[PDB]
């Protein structure tokens, strides 16, 4: 009904959706991050068996 | 069960829905991959009875009976005689011998409704008699899995 | 004040969409950079290799 | 707080939110499909129905595999008693309830079965036994062994094996028999033949409508079957004992949790239709808004669920002006055309507490309307003891009591009239017109009809008379401009008919006039249609009167008939015949009472068809309706 009631509520749902939306995007780098060292010693050890 | 319900009821971010099909795969496979006669006569042999994915399944006793039947039905009286041996020494309303007694009962009743030949090596070797008398105690899980294994081998009895 | 804060809330949920969007763009050129950042590894077990054929 | 979410269109969400306003909700925020990360079109909603609707399937078979009814309500809030019990407080998950009731229903279905089909063999070995071991007899002389050959079987006529035994005596020589034995239903019958000869027996005996084999039971291994199988009957009859007890307490424990799993799943799935993940969602309802209401104001806003708007869990006229005259215009109105107003009371009364049970009685079409609306005939009913107990002022010839009833029912009724012109006019608040026109010649011509008629009966001295009065001197009025009155009226002296006439004829030109002034701070066609819409219904409102004067008369005259042809021959022939001719017309003259005392009940909707149609359209639908019951009920 009043205003000030939407205008906290959205204001604490954007800020929510802003931090679930960071906090969420983080695990994309911080598992990509595994991924390209694994990806990387796996294509280091592809080319140490031929190497040896 | 958790990533099958989970399969379905998706979420919004695809990681999420990859992660768990992709992990989905691997886990409904490695139950799978593995062979039922290994399996079978590894936990028969091992004294150690539980449930698995392929378990309860008909596919598995009726491509194992074949090979189990060696000794006329050894294997099978083997293992009725590790449930009637583990109903005499260590009785029922115990937690060990419920689990064992469960899943032995569930594989001796899809045993004996696979093929009707191996009713005789439970008459012959006695597992027959305790049967019907678990039924009447306690776990009524246990008690509709041995109501099911007396109800296979009951059905070829009387057409 | 609800017709003020809807289109930031719908442009919100857009910049939020973007910033996973981004997210998942450094994610994949992490797949890339840990390939080239790999690639080069083989000439140095190679050279290192024939460093030590040539001191045999 | 509770999260609650709304969906309706984009044009009615301000009057949407009074409603949760006045019924308990704060921070209303419009919002879209399109900002949070919890309400889109997504494939999930579809699979979230499908999965509802999968556990709806099991919910079905198993309350039919339970035998019990399909359970219903719409249960939804958690305000009453059965709701809270019925309906968690806490968040929807559909897999957990989809996998419990699965669960429930893989072994429940597999106990159904083995149950049934031990049963059967239990059942079939069991008759069997009885069959061989009476077979046996005609002691071991027939199921151990011998050289004659023995055809045992059920059969429920007699006349099939006499007719088999003849035709297999004058087809197959001397190879039958004669035995009857009584069973529990079918017959025993023995049957005897070669032992060379059973293979063509089997033929005869299977086409002759019976199953006369060598062997009954299907134990024959040894000597005598019967005791292998009193072994397998005492063995089925214990396992179908634990099957049956395991499949009543599955089924017992299993169907307050179905029952409650329907519930649940009514609001599971009315959660998928309030997420919007559909398209055709999408362009039905645009508009979708959040708030925050508590846990106590979530039971009292559940309650009601205002006109369209979709009141989440954990014609839309609300006050005025649908039905606020019509809770006592209709009633009041109604009640006057029926003391013979005891017997609605009584019956209208007697379904107060036997609500629940007379619900699911199944006994008529109008009396569930009539016990559904109980506010209406309960309140119709005891004010139409008042009226009718007046009539049935006296009345004891005729022309004497239809003199007043007649004139009293346009009073009666100009009161409603001018009540819902009053309502009509207290509504859309120059900023008011469309309303000051109307009532003006009617309330002239019909003021002065009910003046002349309430001045009508003070007439005495001589200067009066009844002739009618009422619509004698308004139809005598009109007609003459230069007389004064014909009969009955207020001689002072001739201006009356004149006023009345210039005020009638002046409400012309202001109905049209007042549109365009009050409409501001193709109104030409709608000003003339109501013109002449006013002027046939400012007519026929006032014709449609007699009928609640008509029927009162007609009922009263048919119930002081009979029972004024009933009361005089009841106490005659005194002795026996007094107390059974006595209590066979009073049984009968009450019989034939309550009926057509019903049949005028049945029969006064005429005030309810002319008050929701004639009344309903110059006061602003069916909200008159739903509003009467809904008054006396909060």
């Amino acid at each position: 009904l009043t205003p000030n009631q939407v205008n906290d509520e959205l204001n604490k749902m954007q800020a929510f959706i802003r931090k679930e939306a960071e906090e969420k995007a983080k695990e994309i780098q911080l598992k990509a991050d595994q991924e390209y060292e694994i990806e990387k010693t796996n294509i280091v050890r592809n080319e140490t068996n031929n190497i040896d | 069960p958790t990533v099958q319900s989970l399969s379905e009821r998706k979420y919004s971010d695809e990681e999420l829905r990859q992660d768990i099909s992709n992990l989905k795969e691997i886990l409904e496979n490695e139950y799978q991959e593995l062979t039922s006669f290994d399996e079978y006569v590894a936990e028969l042999d091992s004294k150690l009875l539980c449930w698995s994915p392929p378990h309860v399944d008909n596919g598995f006793w009726s491509d194992n009976i074949d090979e189990f039947k060696k000794d006329n039905y050894k294997i099978f009286r083997q293992l009725i005689e590790l449930l009637q041996a583990k109903v005499r020494n260590g009785d029922v309303n115990a937690k060990q011998e419920k689990i064992i007694i469960q899943v032995a009962l569930n594989d001796i009743t899809h045993v004996v409704e696979l093929l009707p030949e191996s009713i005789d090596v439970l008459d012959k070797t006695g597992g027959k008699a305790d049967i019907m008398e678990l039924l009447n105690h306690s776990d009524s899980r246990v008690k509709y899995e041995a109501l099911k294994a007396t109800q296979a081998i009951i059905g070829y009895t009387f057409k | 004040s609800q017709k003020n804060g809807i289109a930031t809330l719908l442009q919100a949920e857009k910049e939020a969409h973007e910033i996973v969007s981004k997210a998942r763009k450094y994610r994949q050129d992490k797949l890339k950079q840990a390939k080239t950042d790999a690639a080069k590894e083989i000439d140095s077990y190679k050279i290192q290799k024939d460093k030590e054929l040539k001191e045999f | 707080m509770a999260l609650v979410q709304f969906y309706i269109p984009q044009e009615i969400s301000r009057d949407s939110a009074y409603t949760l306003g006045q019924l308990g909700l704060v921070q209303f925020r419009d919002l879209n499909s399109k900002v949070r990360a919890f309400q889109r079109t997504f494939v999930n909603e579809i699979r979230r129905l499908d999965n509802v609707e999968r556990q709806y399937r099991y919910f079905y078979s198993l309350l039919k595999k339970h035998d019990i009814k399909l359970y219903e309500g719409d249960t939804d809030k958690y305000l009453d008693g059965s709701g809270e019990l019925y309906v968690p407080p806490s968040g929807s998950v559909i897999d957990d309830y989809v996998r419990n009731a699965s669960y429930l229903e893989e072994r429940l279905i597999q106990m159904e079965d083995a149950t049934d089909q031990i049963e059967v063999q239990k059942n079939d070995l069991e008759q069997y036994r009885f069959i061989l071991q009476s077979g046996d007899e005609f002691n071991i002389a027939a199921a151990i062994g011998a050289s004659v050959n023995y055809v045992t079987g059920v059969i429920a006529r007699d006349k099939v094996a006499t007719l088999e035994q003849i035709l297999w005596r004058v087809l197959r020589g001397n190879l039958f028999f004669k035995t009857v034995e009584i069973e529990q239903k079918n017959a025993f019958i023995v049957f005897s033949h070669g032992d060379l000869i059973i293979k063509r027996i089997r033929k005869i005996a299977e086409s002759l409508d019976a199953n006369l084999y060598d062997v009954d039971s299907s134990n024959e291994g040894r000597s005598q079957q019967l005791a292998k199988v009193n072994k397998n009957l005492s063995d089925l009859y214990t396992v179908l004992k634990t099957t049956s007890t395991t499949l009543e307490s599955e089924l017992y424990a299993i169907a307050k949790e179905l029952d409650s799993w329907f519930q649940d799943v009514t609001r599971e799935k009315a959660i998928f239709e309030i997420l919007n993940k559909s398209n055709y969602d999408t362009n039905r309802k645009i508009l979708i808004a959040e708030g925050w209401i508590p846990r106590d104001e979530l039971a009292t806003l559940q309650a009601r669920l205002g006109e369209m708007i979709a009141r989440l869990g954990i014609a839309q006229y609300r006050e005025i002006n649908a039905g606020l005259p019509t809770i006592v215009t209709f009633p009041f109105m109604f009640a006057i055309m029926f003391g013979h107003g005891f017997l609605m009371t009584l019956a209208a009364l007697s379904l107060v507490l036997n609500e629940k049970k007379i619900n699911k009685m199944k006994r008529g079409e109008i009396f569930d309307m009539a016990f559904t609306g109980r506010y209406i005939i309960l309140l119709m009913g005891v004010f139409s003891m008042y009226t009718g107990f007046l009539y049935n002022g006296t009345e004891n010839a005729l022309l004497f009591s239809n003199s007043y009833k007649m004139k009293l029912s346009i009073l009666m009724g100009f009161i409603h009239m001018t009540y819902s012109y009053f309502f009509s006019l207290a509504n859309h608040l120059d900023i008011i017109g469309n309303f000051i026109p109307g009532l003006l010649f009617m309330q002239g011509i019909f003021g002065y009809l009910s003046v002349c008629i309430v001045y009508k009966w003070a007439v005495d001295w001589v200067k009066d008379g009844k002739p009618a009065p009422g619509l004698l001197n308004m139809l005598i009025n009109m007609f003459l401009s230069p007389g004064t009155i014909d009969d009955e009226l207020y001689p002072h002296q001739a201006k009356v008919q004149v006023f009345l006439l210039l005020m009638a004829l002046v409400c012309i030109p202001w109905l049209l006039l007042v549109k365009p002034l009050h409409f501001k701070f193709d109104i030409m066609i709608h000003q003339v249609i109501h013109t002449i819409e006013f002027c046939l219904n400012c007519v026929s409102h006032t014709a449609s009167y007699l009928r609640l004067w008509a029927l009162s008369l007609a009922h009263a005259q048919l119930s002081s008939v009979l029972w004024t042809m009933t009361i005089q021959i009841a106490f005659g022939f005194r002795g026996f015949v007094g107390v059974f001719m006595t209590v066979a017309l009073f049984a009968m003259w009450f019989a034939l009472t309550c009926a057509v005392l019903v049949l005028m009940e049945g029969t006064s909707a005429m005030l309810h068809s002319l008050r929701l149609h004639w009344v309903e359209s110059m006061s602003k639908p069916y909200e008159p309706f739903a509003f009467e019951y809904k008054d006396m009920e909060v």
